[PDB]
């Protein structure tokens, strides 16, 4: 049916790097955005709330606030991508797509954070 | 579901704001 993948499930990331994230959906022609729901949560923060083609940034967690996005230009393949510059020691964690596009799927991504 | 998580999204934006 409706399947999210992710490339990896876990990623290292050294502290005050950018990191980028991926899943991806199952697309068959052009992008009907009107259908397309993203959802980015980790631990008990809000990430990223994008639902029937719009944007939702109050709904953010403030940690996040103008450090993370999600990278549009690539969901038109079908990749939802959370980009969150400037990672902090509180970036690490347990991360967890939510993608709606006609059926619907979650995965989650551990993120590990070094330090030097 | 889309519907579960925007319950969730936003229980948790009335609790942080
Ligand atoms: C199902 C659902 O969406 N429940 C819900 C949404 C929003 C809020 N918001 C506040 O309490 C501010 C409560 C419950």
């Amino acid at each position: 049916a409706f399947t999210v993948t992710v490339p990896k499930d876990l990623y290292v990331v050294e502290y005050g790097s950018n990191m980028t994230i991926e899943c991806k959906f199952p697309v068959e022609k052009q992008l009907d955005l009107a259908a397309l729901i993203v959802y980015w949560e980790m631990e008990d923060k809000n990430i990223i709330q994008f639902v029937h083609g719009e944007e939702d940034l109050k709904v953010q967690h403030s940690s996040y606030r103008q450090r993370a996005r999600l990278l549009k230009d690539q969901l038109s393949l079908g990749n939802a991508a959370l980009q969150i510059t400037d990672v902090k020691l509180q970036d690490a964690g347990v991360y967890r797509c939510m993608i709606s596009y006609g059926g619907a799927d979650y995965k989650r991504i551990t993120v590990k954070v070094n330090a030097p | 579901d889309p519907a579960l998580w925007q319950c969730v999204f936003a229980a948790r934006y009335c609790y942080e704001e």
